[PDB]
């Protein structure tokens, strides 16, 4: 049976959305969510709209939700297949947390990136921040506007 | 539990990196930066006590936009004489391979490659004359 917790979280997402975030369940799959996060004001991603997908696996909420960026983005925490490096999506998940926490955390990651982890983009952000920010802006113009 | 394509193929990527125990089949992305997760490579070691024995077969597997609802496409790069494999293009005829002919959405790249390996084990294939080792299709 579909866990009551998933039904209630879905209702809550529809009734009280997170500002700057759209999140809707897939018509064919109640465990599958289509998410859009607006690029935060004053960040390198300002003006962009970023598509993500989220999936609630069998053992949710004991296991974390899985989340993938679908829109190409230049960010210390997002690898080349869109996988997100975020502690509460791995080690630090707990059933005390919920979908809304994950969505707010990703928005927060975009608003003010923190490059300490380890990968080429994080390294650029640490030692050549100006270029990293310009590249993130360029990719927002190129991939997050249409 | 239905796993949507974009998450299923990331699972299959991690499983392929982990590999099966004995290395008799393997799979991975053709381009490990391919966001669409569409084009994969496969590897089958020819089974023992057959005319395929010990030979390394390289394959190309395509997981289209409707995978895993729709079966993947499969092509041998290494030339192989085996029922269902076109002897000039290496393409695998889905009608000839039960796992593809009767595809179900719980199947996976691993399952397809293991099925092809089991089929090289069959009475109909195991004694088929084979081309000189190493040959490939145009």
């Amino acid at each position: 049976g579909l866990p009551r917790r998933i039904i209630k979280e879905t209702q809550r997402l529809l009734a009280e959305p997170v500002p700057g975030i759209k999140a809707e369940p897939d018509e064919s799959n109640a465990r599958y969510f289509h998410v859009v996060i607006a690029g935060p004001q004053d960040s390198p991603f300002e003006g962009g709209t970023f598509k993500l997908e989220l999936f609630l696996p069998e053992e949710y909420p004991m296991a974390a939700p899985k989340v993938r960026f679908m829109t190409k983005i230049y960010h210390p925490n997002v690898d080349k297949l869109g996988r997100i490096c975020l502690d509460i999506l791995k080690d630090k998940w707990s059933p005390a947390l919920q979908i809304r926490t994950v969505l707010l955390s990703i928005q927060a990651l975009l608003s003010a990136p923190n490059p300490d982890d380890a990968n080429d983009v994080a390294e650029q952000w640490k030692t050549n921040e100006a270029q990293a920010i310009e590249t993130a802006r360029a990719w927002t113009r190129l991939y997050a506007m249409n | 539990v239905k796993v949507p394509r974009n998450f299923r193929l990331l699972e299959e990527l991690e499983e392929g990196q982990k590999g099966v125990g004995d290395g008799t089949v393997s799979w991975g992305l053709e381009d490990d930066e391919d966001m669409t997760l569409t084009r994969w490579t496969g590897m089958i070691i020819g089974p023992p006590r057959t005319n395929y024995e010990n030979r390394i077969y390289s394959l190309k597997v395509e997981c289209g936009p409707k995978y895993p609802e729709a079966p993947p496409s499969v092509r041998f790069v290494t030339k192989i004489n085996m029922n269902g494999i076109n002897n000039s293009s290496g393409m695998v005829d889905a009608r000839s391979i039960p796992v593809l002919a009767k595809w179900q959405n719980s199947y996976s790249i691993k399952v397809v490659l293991q099925e092809l390996r089991r089929l090289m084990m069959s009475k109909e294939n195991m004694k088929l004359p084979q081309p000189p080792e190493g040959q490939t299709y145009n």
